[PDB]
């Protein structure tokens, strides 16, 4: 009744177990490699059924919202009340070290779409709009040829999977805005609209795109759907801890030694895993500066504190720092953290919309002062100002994007406060 | 016929067409299952 | 859009005639009453004081608010027409 | 520039004739059919994308005739034109080079993919090359930071860039060759140097966790 | 009946269900600092001066666009709460270019009269600022856009109300900006009333501009004859002479709003 033995998770447990697209990436391969067997059954048999394999598994929010899959698909099952219910599946992936899904959907687009007609189920619904991001073309296309044989045997579409259930899925492309990746910003893009995120309520369950119930929902949870509902969700929850379990496409990537796309079991100490899944960081941990594994919106951990942490969802955010999509970066002494900042801080600023005014005019403020950080024409006041800056940032912002701005910074501030100190120091003491 | 580790499969990530979204929706526009109606045709009608 | 200043009723009169002055050009005025606004927290003490010193008066009803039926969800819809282009 | 006004040039303005063409008045038919009646207002953020795929840059005059055959109103359509990113509103090369510098792509080294290319090209990150080919601007990525440096070629992302690699792709291209996009080395998207952890043994096949009338 | 009683800040009453949070304040009394919200018109939830913290959570509810539930406690003067207007008004009043003598909106300001009340006595910003393009439209109404707070109430009492499509948020971020992209010159028959619909002097009266301020005038109210409506109307004397015409509220006749040709 307990699984010590966290990591070493193989292919075959993968949900992706194609990531790398090598045989047969498309569906004529992925009814080979499982999925498209047995599915419209699964579906037929029940839509709490379906809420039932995905909460026995127990995925959270892995595409930085940290919320069971079992919750965001149980408040849909509301009966058809007239207006189209619909899905929406997150595909923007824009976040700085969100690749994961960028390398499925060229090479595991199957359960995507397969996960949409029998989550669909789940809310008695009759269309979706995945959002596939516009730099991934490419990507939609993939989905495009997966979608179409899935529509001619009658897999996506009416009669979805052979089940007379009319459900389908229409493929449309994106224009490489990160903010559009807002589970809020997602709904005007869909529906021909300046992506600045909404408000809740109304809720995904209540009015979403075009005014009507519509799941948004990330890469993963319709991509797991056909692995952790046939297959089964006590065989993905076996894996991981408690709530977190199972295993997670981990984006090992920035300055380390092979960085790649690797579906290790998640809930494991985050020491051995990129030691072993990049051959460990280029130059060793000990020239390591700060891996951050949870990508852009989450807080960057010393060396030292990377050595002693697990990576799940509960145990990251323990270390203050978040896992978010696992979108695991490393960079190490040579490099300085206030650039490595610097340019995070541009990315956002150059992402916000705009619409609420403490992202507006707050994530301008984040970069200018931290430009002067850069070379160091400030003081140890101003670090305190820019933490007490990124404080009113915190949470007042309609969407999460403020707040995702101030977990990498905020971090910073508790962290390298040294770092910090002889950044600015150095400037005026050899100026004169 | 196995599995092979060692083939870029989705050769589609190199080569393409200008058009590829679009000339393969109009190819789904064959199902693409009729749309609700919302009974008026705009927002201002 | 402040609201904290319709809460209380005023006496104030009728304005007379405001002619130029010959020199520089001051608004020269012999209406001593004119610069008379007074406070009031209600109408009846309002009117109270207009009959205690008997003085041609008239009445207005305070300007009450109506029920905005405000529902953000509403600008969003699929076969209503309240839907809003831009936020 | 990234002056989002229009100051009535004189190409580029109302003038400007614009005819989209038979096959793609039938796509953009297709567009319009894969949203819902009483909102195909949706179909501004695709269409304009043809407009600007159809005529390279995205111009104005487009914009104009997108806003009646869409039945929308003009300002709305500029919103789309104006915030969606790439949206080209002022004319554009014919390789719209995007040049990833966010920080994991920074922190691989793609500060010398950056000025290498700016310095070969010797035009500035900005405007276009004399011969119209190559424009770069420096964007944040493209959705590939498990890759090595990557740079937006045109319409196409070349992966896995090297401080050399990067200049020989684009050369190729400025003498017409046009090399495959993706990384440039055996990596296929991203996988390890040392070995392949992952799909290392063959796939699951069919017939798992067979739960009753699964 | 299905009036749902709430206790805000104590004081318990009641109140339709999907009423937001505002109108459940103001029922006590409570003026809830607000820009981007005007009372006959669609709910924004911009401009984050309305957060206030509600009871028993861990974050500052946005009040403007969020429904009251079946009892709460409006925290208006908490710590949290004000936290929150502080740290949001001096966002807004950051980009905010340095032309309060020369902008007309003085005085009649928004964005002053609350920084009295809800504002800091001091400022922390060491940067500069960003400077906008004045659009230029009308012959009757002014825009200075680096006073703009992007509200965007100019955009929906234009496309709601007038029903007209005017203007815009052309930009992304700290760059976007309010206005028409391509040039034009927006003429609604009501026209002139987004003067006062804007919080701050982004939108000024060209002919009244430069002539008088508030505390010279001496308000005397009367109804428009231009048109057959009679719509109440407020006058501005400041010496002998009258400056311009606000748009009295009654709702029946007039609501708020005066077309061009009576102000
Ligand atoms: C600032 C921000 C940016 C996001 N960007 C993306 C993105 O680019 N792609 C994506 O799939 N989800 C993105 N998300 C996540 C979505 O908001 C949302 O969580 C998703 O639609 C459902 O995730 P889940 O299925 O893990 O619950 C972003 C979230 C935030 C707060
Ligand atoms: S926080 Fe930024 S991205 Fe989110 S709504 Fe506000 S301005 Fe837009
Ligand atoms: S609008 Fe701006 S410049 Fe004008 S009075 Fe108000 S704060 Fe001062
Ligand atoms: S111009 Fe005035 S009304 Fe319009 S968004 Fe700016 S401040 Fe608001
Ligand atoms: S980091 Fe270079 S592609 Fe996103
Ligand atoms: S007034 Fe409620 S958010 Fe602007
Ligand atoms: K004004």
């Amino acid at each position: 009744p307990k699984k010590t033995s966290f990591g070493s998770l193989k292919d075959e447990d993968r949900i992706f177990t194609n990531l790398y697209g090598r045989h047969d990436w498309r569906l004529k391969g992925a009814q080979s490699r499982g999925d498209w067997y047995k599915t419209k059954e699964i579906l037929l048999k029940g839509p709490d059924w379906i809420l039932g394999e995905v909460k026995t598994s127990g995925l959270r929010g892995r595409g930085g919202a940290g919320f069971p899959t079992g919750l965001k698909w149980s408040f849909m099952n509301k009966p058809s009340d007239g207006r189209p219910k619909y899905l929406v599946v997150n595909a923007d992936e824009g976040e700085p070290g969100t690749c994961k899904d960028r390398e499925i959907i060229r090479h595991d687009p199957h359960k995507l779409v397969e996960g949409c007609l029998v989550g669909g189920r789940a809310m008695g619904a009759r269309a979706a709009y995945i959002y596939i991001r516009g730099e991934f073309y490419n990507e939609a296309s993939n989905l495009q040829v997966a979608i179409r044989e899935a529509y001619e045997a009658g897999l996506i579409g009416k009669n979805a999977c052979g089940s007379g259930y009319d459900f389908d899925v229409f493929v449309v492309r994106g224009a490489g805005a990160y903010i559009c990746g807002e589970e809020t910003a997602l709904i005007e893009s869909i529906e021909g609209k300046q992506g600045k995120p909404r408000l809740k309520p109304p809720f995904p369950a209540d009015v979403g795109v075009f005014g009507c119930p519509t799941t948004v929902a990330n890469v993963e949870t319709v991509a797991v759907s056909p692995t952790i509902c046939r297959r089964g969700g006590a065989w993905f929850a076996s894996f991981g801890r408690e709530r977190n379990s199972g295993t997670k496409l981990f984006n090992i990537s920035g300055h380390v030694n092979h960085p790649c796309t690797v579906e290790e079991e998640m809930s494991v100490p985050l020491k051995e895993l990129i030691e072993k899944h990049a051959g460990g960081v280029i130059g060793g941990w000990d020239n390591l500066l700060a891996v951050i594994p949870g990508g852009s919106s989450t807080p960057l951990i010393p060396k030292s504190v990377c050595e002693t942490v697990l990576m799940d969802f509960d145990a990251l955010v323990q270390a203050q720092t978040g896992l978010g999509t696992a979108a695991v970066i490393v960079m190490d002494r040579s490099t300085d953290i206030v650039k490595a900042i610097a340019r995070l801080i541009e990315f956002y600023k150059h992402e916000s919309c705009g619409q609420c005014t403490p992202c507006r005019e707050g994530v301008d403020w984040m970069n200018k002062v931290m430009a002067r950080f850069v070379k160091g024409d400030a003081r140890p006041a101003e670090i305190d100002s820019l933490w007490e800056i990124s404080k009113q940032i915190e949470g007042h912002t309609i969407c999460a994007l403020g707040d995702g701005a101030a977990w990498p910074v905020q971090g910073l501030i508790r962290h390298f406060r040294p770092e910090l100190e002889e950044r600015m120091q150095q400037f005026a003491l050899q100026h004169q | 016929e196995p599995f092979d580790n060692s083939t870029y499969r989705n050769l589609q990530h190199h080569e393409y067409s200008t058009y590829t979204f679009l000339d393969l929706n109009v190819e789904l526009s064959k199902f693409r299952m009729p749309q609700p109606s919302s009974g008026r045709q705009s927002p201002r009608h | 859009s402040g609201v904290n200043n319709t809460k209380k009723w005023k006496m104030e009169f009728d304005t007379r005639e405001r002619w130029e002055n010959p020199l520089m050009g001051w608004s020269s005025t012999a209406d001593p009453l004119s610069n008379l606004v007074l406070t009031f927290s209600t109408k009846e003490d309002a009117v109270a004081f207009a009959e205690k010193n008997g003085w041609s008066f008239d009445v207005e009803e305070r300007k009450v608010p109506k029920p905005k039926s405000k529902s953000y969800g509403a600008n969003f819809s699929w076969n209503k027409r309240t839907r809003v282009s831009t936020k | 520039g990234a002056l989002f006004v229009h100051r009535d040039t004189p190409e580029n303005n109302p003038d400007t004739p614009f005819d989209f063409t038979p096959e793609n008045y039938k796509r953009i038919e297709a567009i319009v059919k894969n949203y819902p009646e009483g909102h195909k207002a949706a179909a501004v953020l695709p269409v304009l994308d043809l407009a600007q795929r159809q005529n390279g840059w995205l111009p104005i005059s487009a914009m104009n005739k997108v806003a009646e055959i869409l039945q929308v109103p003009p300002m709305r359509v500029y919103e789309v034109a104006t915030f969606y990113t790439m949206y080209n509103r002022k004319p554009v090369g014919k390789y719209h080079i995007q040049v990833c510098t966010t920080t994991p792509c920074m922190l691989r080294n793609s500060d010398s993919i950056l000025e290498a290319i700016q310095k070969k090209l010797g035009i500035k990150v900005g405007e276009t090359t004399p011969d119209k080919l190559f424009t770069l601007i420096e964007v944040e990525c493209l959705g590939a930071c498990v890759n090595a440096p990557m740079v937006q070629i045109n319409d196409n992302y070349y992966e896995d860039l090297t401080p050399k690699d990067i200049e020989e792709i684009i050369d190729e291209l400025k003498a017409g060759k046009i090399p495959k996009p993706g990384p440039r080395s055996g990596r296929f998207s991203c996988e390890p140097a040392g070995g392949l952890t992952s799909l290392t043994e063959p796939p699951k096949g069919p017939g798992f966790g067979v739960q009753a009338g699964l | 009946s299905n009036l749902i009683e709430v206790f805000v800040d104590g004081q318990s009453v009641m109140v339709e269900p999907g009423t937001t949070v505002l109108q459940a304040c103001e029922k006590v009394g409570m003026q809830i600092p607000r820009f981007c919200y005007h009372e006959r018109l669609s709910v924004a939830g911009n401009c984050r001066m309305c957060l206030v913290e509600i009871e028993k959570a861990p974050k500052v509810v946005a009040a403007c666009a969020m429904p009251v539930m079946k009892g709460w406690n409006i925290l208006t003067n908490s710590e949290k709460s004000k936290k929150a207007r502080e740290g949001v008004m001096e966002f807004l009043l950051a980009n905010h270019p340095l032309d309060c003598p020369i902008c007309d909106q003085g005085g009649e300001c928004d964005l002053q009269d609350q920084s009295m009340m809800f504002g800091s006595d001091r400022s922390r910003f060491l940067e500069g600022k960003r400077a906008v393009e004045d659009k230029n439209i009308g012959p009757l109404v002014k825009t200075i856009m680096t006073r703009c707070i992007q509200c965007t109430r100019c955009i929906r009492f234009a496309s709601e109300i007038a029903g007209v499509d005017d203007l815009g948020t052309t930009g992304r971020g700290n760059d976007m900006q309010v206005g028409t992209y391509i040039e034009k010159m927006f003429m609604s028959e009501l026209s002139g009333n987004i003067i006062d619909i804007c919080p701050v002097g982004a939108l000024t009266s060209k002919p009244y501009a430069f002539t008088a301020r508030p505390w010279e005038t001496r308000k005397t109210e009367s109804i428009d004859v231009m048109d057959a409506v009679g719509s109440n109307i407020v006058v501005s004397t400041r010496t002998g002479e009258v400056m311009r015409i606000l748009p009295r509220m009654h709702e029946d006749i007039n609501e708020e709003w005066i077309s061009d040709k009576t102000r």
